[PDB]
């Protein structure tokens, strides 16, 4: 059987122009790979400020059409549309947004953002939509008195909690969580987590787990992928990736996360030299222009995933090492 | 080629609509034309076949269009002269009022409506508002004479009616334009342009009074949906006088709606300028078109809108453009 | 010298013969030709134009002009005259209005609206050559009112030396679009409704104008050209609204000028409805009518109370009879004779448009409702776009309709002839239905008769026979208003409705 | 304790009162309505009864005026004051019907341009800047030739003029939303067509629209008024404040009475129901709760 | 001091039943201090930072005994001395960067005003500062991406041009509301490493206000938790995560990922925080906290001063061995 969700490649790129008259520059957000999702389980992306994540989880969520590649959820086709199966796979494949104040009605009050997805979608009278939106607000600790607000009404960590009850509403077969929990305390955080832990093994639920702070994939994740510059760079099992990362990149990334204990600080890479431009990324492998492990193939070709004992790393230093 | 997009339906909706709609309204030009007076039955039919008037609707459409896609807008009944050589002159007097009307009308709605968002509740908020609203619910005819009676007659600070001063002309060996304010500066004698200017007030005034308590009420509706934004919060928080505040950070996100009222409040001046330039003596489209509607004068209806419709078509296609610069996010 | 006049709207063309229209004869035929002959300033008579002499034969069917010698046309930038005026001039002038084949006929789209209105074509047989000085009309029939008919504006004589000058250049129109006239004012300039610029012909044949440049402003609100006349802007206005002339009448820089206008104002009776095929239903809603109070609201006493169709001041008008004066009583007991005691719905059709013979038909038409409501008629007021009130009352849907004329040449023929005869009847402009024997056979003898006396007579009999039948409530007659500055001398009002300026000074 | 759960109509006038000027604004157009609805019972007289006596009787405080008269008559003797309650019915009426339905179709027509883009919104837009283009006086003379003479036939030809600045205002708010990530987390949960044009986009769309609304009464019978000058109106004795004015244009300068108080009836319900736009954007605001 | 607080309290709603959002906080900045804000989400750390520069609007309601900076008491000084003093002299890196960027201008238009308020440069060196300030945030391409306009970026792009345009300011007192929420962990340490140079160098006042725990410590100089409205711990930043002198702060540290095992449920407060009508009468803990004795249940505890200079809003400061 085909995997829950199954990219293949995908890509996209956005037109910038300078001015109204201006030429039309292409940004190479996303140069992407293949993931397979599988149900029950975790696939948590990191990488760089501005490397394509929350492009992806556009693509994922049908929010944008890709520049290229394919994308099947359970072998079916997310990029052409089917009016007898739309009705079902919108229902399926849920977000939570980056930033989301933008993505709360400021017209509506959160009673009415989080029964929406109930109306349009199920039975439920009255009085059960309502039993469900305070419900799932218990569920991440907002208030009966909260179902009555306008979204501008609220602190930034409320805000994140309305997202993701507006995404864990209707049984999702996947969610794209787009930095679901950076502006929460670490106990509502906690909650937060509990819950969706709670719901992958109650229900089924898969994630696409979009997070800078490592601390919570170290955690959470079944499978982690590494993204710079638009593509992937390393993908395997979190204790492979956490254990033994091999992509100078990861190692990088990694080594600077911040710990609370002091002995267990560490100093971090220092990487130096001039960022690469979404504009214009590099001839052969994008991170050249900071790597500590420079190699002739490395400003010449483009790495691709190698296996490596299930371990997928695109870097001719690890091959050479192999 | 050209940039106006659905070209062929376009022209055959005005044309079609514009025809049959003439077409419909009972009467004939020669049947108004003779007035209280009678004409013979006999007369009558002669006068509509060589008019081409007694042929059926769909043959007299394609008989016009065959002749506007040749480069032939017919001759008026009225003044047995070619549609184009009656329009340009009227359309060039009717852009020099509409350009100087908006001119006043932005020069004074876009301060004095963002003024009302700023102070809002304020003696000057109801003042402004009230004022506006004032001018917008006189009849141009009322309101036109309160000027001339006060401005013209009383105070004697202005010319009264009409484009030039009656008794002052110039030379056609010149090569006149045909916009006074223009032909006036290049080719008047002293103070000839000082007149030009003069006779332009009131008509300004008047024509741009509706269009002033659009701009002054949709700039501060605007405003107001803007100056509680969290963009707006930065920009008071990053130490700038609070001019460019309201100057270049709210009215930038106001101009959308206004841009939008410019628009189609030039449209409006263009085909429907007729009380101003009835009470001011004023040679524009309106009292053309409304006398040619009046007359059954058919050709000069259907010409008039068709050149009236491409230039609607084009300030909408311009606005359009120009909201790509006012917000970014739309290009 | 120079004189400012504020035109009522624009005109339509500078050839008179194509156009009906009173403001384009102000600007095109009185400025810039003459005729045969011509009516003295401020009366109907008939005197010298461009014939010295004429002669009638004692049939009536011939009349004979003898022309002007030493009269010389216009300069323009594209003609000069190297004649006078010949007899070929006058012939061609009226020849171009009757004859299919001659090169002009169809130039300018063929209008040639009042040579056909007045039934030209059928009177006129020849127009002759006699010799180069001597014009002669042959007609089918005598008619008295043809020589007054030569006195209007579209019997102005145009060159035939530019004419065919124009013709051989292969551009016609010229002839209608750039004027060459004999009369005391050349065409200068004309901007598109603004203003017409002319200058005093020094060679014209009359005496020269005392305004060496005479300029129409285009003014077409009556309350602004008040302000421009107030401001020296502009010496003279014509049409003040009524409301004004209180207000002119004591202004000490204007003379407010007077005239009992040639013109009427009447409701047409349709004789072909029901309740108004009797005589005694048509008397009962004139009496109940309190003309008076129309006067004083609808004309701000701007007019005079009407008897009968012709104006007061026109010969052969009849005094000798008294009016259906205001008398609800006489009009109640006079319905119940007709068995209608009950009362009935009537339509009381009022045009939108202003009138020199009527300035508001709709506050007319509400006092004629509340007139005729109190003496239980319940006239329902109806209205239209002009062009559909001309064209339903001619196919005769209206009850009642409001209307009126203004004197083409002063002649009591252009009034009953054109307004209540059978062939007005054919022709639409019957708005009555009303065909009465007894009014024919008065008012048809009147029009061939030369004998003035015979054709007084007549028409004051037709009035008498009119009045007992009442075909329509006759209302008033306008005075003509014009406002002149005190700065302007020798301005005359004209009873037709034109305006003249070679006779005017400004010092 | 936790308050009350408030209505929405309780919260729209709750945060309508907040605004001085919104209320006395809807007490001015409930009063000019309880006027319209009962001018038969309070008006001193019956409309089109004429005082022949009394043309031109100034206003009760004037010399030669009458308290028999309180804003005097007009140049045919009928009383001022009860035309003008009586004028309220039409004027209310037809300026409420032009503003309602093209408000409606200028609502439809501009989310459907906005939220859908492309060849609809290139029609959609081409047909009103041909409907800004015919004049006024020619879509009335046409409806009066397929209806015949009606009230509504002025309505109908004041609608269609109108329509355009709603249809391009509307628009011209639906294509800053349709942006908006609201808009598209909406999408997400599976909101349709209708739902995201009318129940989500079209709440943040109403600033200009009230503006717009507020200003589509006067306009109603001023060109009502401005098509009075022609065949186009009320059955002439019937009062109406645009048609009553236009009749009287030349008494200005003397018998300033019969232009200046339906100058007043308009512009007071014109400055009133500007105020209550105030009220209702406000209440309508979140900021503001 | 250099920023002085004390008393300070927000409310939002009517007059009547206001919610206390922030409630009698007191705290102080000296020049060259870095200060840590640490506690739940809804506990007051935006508003406050909003209220000390007059950003609340017309549903808020501020109000404090002494409320000063840099000499001056900023309620008693009129609005346009006030302004023209803070906007000179503070600025603040807003919490969410997509709202808090004008959507209409491009990122170099936004900063260059900064520069040119602040700094006083020509153009072409109002180009060169942004070019130089966008490479010191890491921005991948400045030349580029100063003709970008908000909606293109990134979240933590939008952020790093926020971070850009309040360093260009030159302040002497900096508020960062969550300054790293968007930040991959190498650009969040680059950050933090620029912050203090800023600090070091300028002698500016720094305030943190951050959910990440091991950023603060390392960071910070005194660091101030708040719960519920009230500061419930203040102290050195080096002692508070070492040995804390309160419950809130104590519960707060046992919720970190570090003390959980591989896939399982991570520890927390078991309750809610308090709304406007389910507010405690005493310690706003009461019904969340493990230690609550009938004390708490009856009185409000007082903002106690420890030997050690630190302070504790509990009837039971906390010892080092982690009990009342
Ligand atoms: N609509 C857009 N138009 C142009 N450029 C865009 C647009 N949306 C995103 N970008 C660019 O796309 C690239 C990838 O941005 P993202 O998808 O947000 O990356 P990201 O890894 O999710 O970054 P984070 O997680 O949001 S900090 C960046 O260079 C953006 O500036
Ligand atoms: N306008 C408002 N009306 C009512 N409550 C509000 C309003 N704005 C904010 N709040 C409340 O203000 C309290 C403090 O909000 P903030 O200061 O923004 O929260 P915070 O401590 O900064 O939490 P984080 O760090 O931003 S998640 C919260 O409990 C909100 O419920
Ligand atoms: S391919 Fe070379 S430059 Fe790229 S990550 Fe590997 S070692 Fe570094
Ligand atoms: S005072 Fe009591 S309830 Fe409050 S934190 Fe201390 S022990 Fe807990």
């Amino acid at each position: 059987q085909q995997p829950l969700l199954q990219a293949i490649d995908l890509k996209k790129h956005y037109p910038v122009k300078k001015g109204m008259f201006a030429p039309e520059r292409l940004v190479k957000a996303l140069d992407g790979v293949s993931f397979n999702l599988e149900r029950g389980k975790t696939l948590a992306v990191v990488g760089e400020s501005g490397c394509g994540k929350s492009t992806l989880g556009r693509l994922l969520t049908m929010i944008e059409m890709p520049t290229g590649g394919e994308l099947y959820y359970q072998g079916q086709d997310l990029l052409k549309h089917d009016p007898q199966a739309q009705k079902l796979r919108r229902q399926k494949i849920q977000i939570v947004f980056q930033n989301p104040y933008g993505s709360l009605n400021p017209r509506k009050k959160v009673g009415q953002i989080l029964e929406e997805p109930l109306l349009i979608n199920t039975s439920l009278s009255k009085e059960q939509r309502r039993e469900k939106a305070l419900s799932m607000m218990a569920k991440v600790g907002l208030k009966t008195e909260h179902y009555d607000r306008y979204p501008h009404m609220f602190s930034g960590g409320q805000r994140q909690r309305i997202a993701i009850a507006r995404g864990l509403m209707l049984d999702p077969d996947v969610v794209i969580a787009d930095q679901p929990v950076s502006a929460l305390d670490v106990s509502v955080r906690a909650q937060v987590l509990n819950l969706m832990m709670d719901l992958q093994q109650e229900l089924g639920l898969s994630y696409v787990f979009i997070s800078h702070d490592l601390s919570v994939v170290e955690h959470i994740a079944d499978e982690v992928m590494v993204m710079y510059l638009g593509r992937c760079v390393e993908k395997g099992t979190k204790d492979q990736i956490f254990n033994n990362p091999r992509h100078p990149y990861t190692q990088a990334l990694l080594s600077a996360t911040p710990r609370l204990n002091p002995d267990d600080r560490r100093e971090r890479i220092k990487l130096s030299g001039e960022l690469p431009s979404p504009l214009n990324p590099p001839p052969g492998c994008a991170f050249n222009a900071r790597c500590r492990r420079r190699f002739g193939p490395c400003t010449q070709l483009q790495p691709q995933l190698k296996d490596y004992g299930g371990q997928l790393v695109a870097c001719f230093a690890v091959d050479q090492d192999e | 080629l050209r940039r106006l997009g659905l070209v062929i339906p376009t022209f055959i909706g005005i044309t079609l609509l514009t025809f049959a709609f003439v077409h419909m309204i009972p009467g004939d030009p020669v049947m108004i034309m003779a007035g209280e007076r009678g004409i013979s039955p006999e007369r009558h039919a002669q006068l509509l076949a060589e008019l081409g008037l007694d042929k059926p609707m769909w043959q007299q459409y394609l008989h016009y269009i065959w002749g506007v896609m040749h480069g032939d807008l017919g001759i008026s009944m009225k003044s047995r002269i070619p549609v184009w050589e009656e329009f340009v002159p009227r359309f060039q007097a009717t852009l020099e009022l509409g350009v100087c009307a908006m001119i006043f009308a932005t020069a004074v709605g876009i301060p004095v409506g963002v003024l009302a968002a700023v102070k809002r509740g304020s003696i000057f908020d109801h003042t402004a508002v009230g004022l506006a609203l004032t001018g917008y619910s006189m009849p141009i005819f009322w309101w036109g004479m309160m000027l001339i009676m006060l401005v013209s007659v009383h105070w004697n600070l202005t010319p009264v009616s009409g484009r030039v001063s009656d008794m002052v002309f110039l030379d056609d060996s010149n090569p006149l334009t045909g916009f006074m304010l223009i032909d006036t500066a290049i080719w008047g004698e002293d103070g000839n342009f000082i007149d030009a200017v003069a006779h332009m007030i009131l008509p300004a005034i008047v024509l741009g009074t509706i269009p002033l308590a659009v701009i002054v009420r949709m700039t501060r509706s605007s405003m107001l949906e803007v100056l509680g934004e969290d963009y707006i919060r930065t920009a008071r928080a990053k130490g700038l006088t609070r001019m460019r505040v309201i100057i270049v950070h709210a009215l930038r996100n106001a101009m959308l709606p206004v841009v939008t009222v410019i628009g189609l409040q030039v449209g409006t001046l263009l085909a429907g300028a007729i009380l101003t330039e009835t009470i001011f003596s004023w040679p524009g489209l309106g009292r053309w078109l409304i006398d040619a509607l009046q007359r059954r004068d058919y050709p000069v209806v259907q010409g008039g809108v068709l050149l009236v419709a491409t230039m609607i078509i084009l300030v909408n296609l311009l606005v359009d453009l120009l909201y790509g610069v006012v917000n970014p996010r739309i290009r | 010298k120079t004189l400012v006049y504020c035109s009522e709207g624009s005109p339509e063309g500078f050839n008179p013969q194509l156009f009906t229209s009173g403001t384009t004869y102000d600007a095109s035929s009185v400025p810039l030709y003459n005729r045969l002959v011509e009516f003295k300033i401020g009366t109907t008579e008939v005197i010298p134009g461009l014939a010295e002499k004429w002669e009638v034969s004692e049939d009536g069917k011939t009349y004979t002009f003898h022309l002007r010698k030493g009269v010389k046309w216009h300069d323009n930038k594209e003609f000069k005259p190297t004649r006078e005026l010949n007899a070929d001039d006058v012939v061609f002038s009226f020849d171009r209005q009757k004859n299919a084949q001659n090169p002009y006929h169809k130039v300018s789209g063929g209008s040639y609206e009042y040579f056909e209105g007045m039934g030209l074509p059928e009177l006129i047989s020849e127009v002759k050559k006699v010799d180069d000085n001597t014009v002669q009309f042959v007609l089918t029939r005598p008619e008295a009112p043809f020589l007054a008919d030569l006195a209007m504006d579209f019997a102005s004589i145009l060159s035939k030396e530019y004419a065919d000058a124009m013709m051989k250049a292969g551009t016609p129109e010229k002839l209608d679009l750039n004027p060459i006239g004999t009369g005391p004012f050349q065409l200068q300039q004309y901007q598109k409704d603004s203003r017409i610029r002319y200058k005093a012909f020094d060679g014209y044949w009359g005496t020269k104008p005392q305004i060496d440049t005479l300029v129409f402003s285009i003014t077409p609100d009556a309350s602004v050209r008040y302000a421009k006349l107030q401001k020296n802007e502009c010496q003279v206005m014509p049409y003040p609204n009524p409301a004004d002339i209180a207000r002119m009448k004591q202004d000490k820089s204007i003379n407010l000028m007077e005239m009992p206008g040639l013109n009427v104002g009447y409701l047409s009776y349709n004789v072909q409805k029901k309740p108004l095929d009797d005589v005694k239903v048509r008397q009962a809603l004139t009496y109940a009518v309190n003309k008076d109070a129309i006067i004083k609201a609808v004309y701000q006493g701007a007019g005079v109370s009407a008897k009968n169709l012709i104006p007061p001041t026109m010969w052969g008008y009849n005094d000798d009879v008294q009016d259906y004066t205001y008398d609800p009583e006489k009009a109640k007991a006079l319905l119940k004779e007709a068995g209608l005691e009950k009362g009935f719905s009537i339509d009381l059709w009022a045009m939108p448009v202003q009138r020199p013979y009527n300035p508001n038909a709709r506050r007319m038409a509400e006092m004629i409702q509340a007139d005729w409501a109190k003496v239980g008629v319940q006239a329902k007021i109806v209205t239209y776009e002009w062009g559909e009130y001309l064209k339903r009352a001619k196919d005769g849907e209206h009850q009642t309709v409001m209307m009126g004329w203004t004197g083409d040449n002063g002649d009591p023929d252009n009034f009953f002839a054109t307004l209540f005869s059978c062939a007005a009847s054919e022709q639409g402009s019957n708005y009555s239905k009303w065909c009465y024997k007894p009014f024919e056979d008065l008012i048809q003898p009147a029009r061939a008769t030369d004998d003035h006396n015979k054709r007084v007579e007549l028409y004051k009999q037709a009035q008498v026979v009119m009045h007992d039948q009442a075909p329509a409530l006759i209302i008033a007659h306008s005075t003509v208003f014009e406002p002149v500055r005190k700065e302007v001398k020798g301005y005359v009002v004209d009873p037709l409705g034109k305006h003249h300026f070679e006779n005017v000074s400004i010092e | 304790s936790a308050p009350v759960p408030m209505t929405p109509l309780q919260e729209f006038w709750h945060y309508f009162k907040r605004n001085k000027g919104a209320v006395v604004g809807l007490v001015y157009v409930v009063i000019v309505l309880f006027i319209a609805i009962f001018a038969n019972w309070i008006a001193p007289y019956n409309p089109a009864e004429q005082f022949r006596d009394a043309l031109l009787a100034p206003p009760a405080w004037q010399e030669g005026g009458s308290m028999a008269h309180l804003l005097g008559t007009d140049d045919v003797g009928r009383d001022v004051l009860s035309r003008l309650m009586y004028g309220a019915r039409l004027s209310l009426l037809v300026g409420c019907l032009v503003v309602v339905l093209s408000l409606i179709m200028g609502v439809i027509l501009g989310l459907i341009a906005g939220y859908f883009g492309g060849l609809v919104d290139n029609i959609i837009m081409r047909v009103v800047d041909i409907m800004l283009a015919l004049p006024s006086l020619l879509l009335a003379l046409v409806l009066v030739a397929i209806f015949g003479p009606s009230i509504g036939n002025a309505a109908l030809a004041l609608t269609f003029v109108a329509l355009p600045h709603y249809v391009r205002l509307t628009r011209a708010a639906v294509l800053v939303e349709v942006n908006r990530d609201y808009v598209t987390a909406s999408r997400v949960a599976g909101a349709g067509a209708m739902r995201q044009m009318f129940i989500n986009i079209f709440p943040n769309c109403l600033a200009p629209l009230i503006v717009q609304a507020s200003l589509g009464f006067s306009n109603a019978i001023l060109d009502m008024a401005a098509l009075g000058f022609l065949g186009m109106g009320a059955q002439p004795p019937t009062p109406e404040w645009g048609t009553m004015l236009s009749d009287v244009l030349q008494f200005a300068q003397s018998a300033w009475w019969v232009v200046t108080f339906p100058g007043l009836a308009i512009l007071l319900t014109v400055a009133l129901f500007n105020l209550m736009g105030d009220g209702l954007r406000d209440a309508l605001d979140p900021k503001l709760k | 001091a250099l920023l002085n607080v004390d008393k300070l309290s927000v409310h939002f709603g009517d007059e009547s039943a206001p919610f206390r959002a922030v409630d009698r906080i007191s705290y102080s900045v000296k020049q060259g201090e870095v200060v840590g804000i640490v506690g739940e989400s809804g506990s007051g750390k935006s508003v406050s930072s909003l209220a000390i520069m007059g950003l609340i609007d017309y549903p808020g309601r501020v109000m404090a005994e002494k409320l000063e900076f840099n000499g001056q008491d900023l309620q008693r000084i009129s609005e346009k001395e006030r302004r023209n003093l803070v906007g000179a002299e503070v600025a603040m890196i807003f919490q969410d960067p997509m709202t808090s960027l004008n959507p209409c201008y491009t990122v170099g238009f936004q900063i260059m005003e900064a520069i040119k308020v602040h700094q006083g440069g020509n153009k072409s060196t109002r180009r060169q500062r942004a070019i130089d300030l966008l490479n010191q945030v890491g921005i991948p391409d400045p030349a580029s991406r100063l003709d970008v306009y908000p909606h293109q970026l990134s979240g933590g792009m939008s952020q790093r041009v926020m971070i850009a345009m309040a360093i260009a300011c030159r302040p002497k007192l900096l508020i960062a509301d969550q300054p790293t929420t968007a930040l991959d962990v190498t650009i969040q340490a680059q950050i933090i490493e620029l912050l203090l140079e800023l600090q070091q160098k300028e002698n500016m006042a720094l305030v943190l206000i951050t959910h990440d725990l091991a950023l603060v410590a390392e960071a910070a100089h005194k660091i101030i938790v708040m719960y519920a409205g009230q500061v419930v711990e203040t102290g050195d930043a080096h002692a508070i995560f070492h040995a804390p002198r309160h419950p809130y702060t104590q519960a707060l540290l046992r919720a970190l990922p570090e003390f959980a095992q591989d896939k399982e449920r991570l520890a927390s407060l078991p309750g809610v925080v308090p709304g406007k009508y389910d507010r405690p009468n005493g310690c706003l803990l009461n019904p969340r906290c493990p230690y609550a004795t009938d004390r708490c249940r009856a009185e409000e505890p007082a903002l106690n001063m420890l030997a050690d200079g630190r302070q504790s809003k509990c009837h039971y400061p906390l010892d080092d061995a982690g009990r009342p």
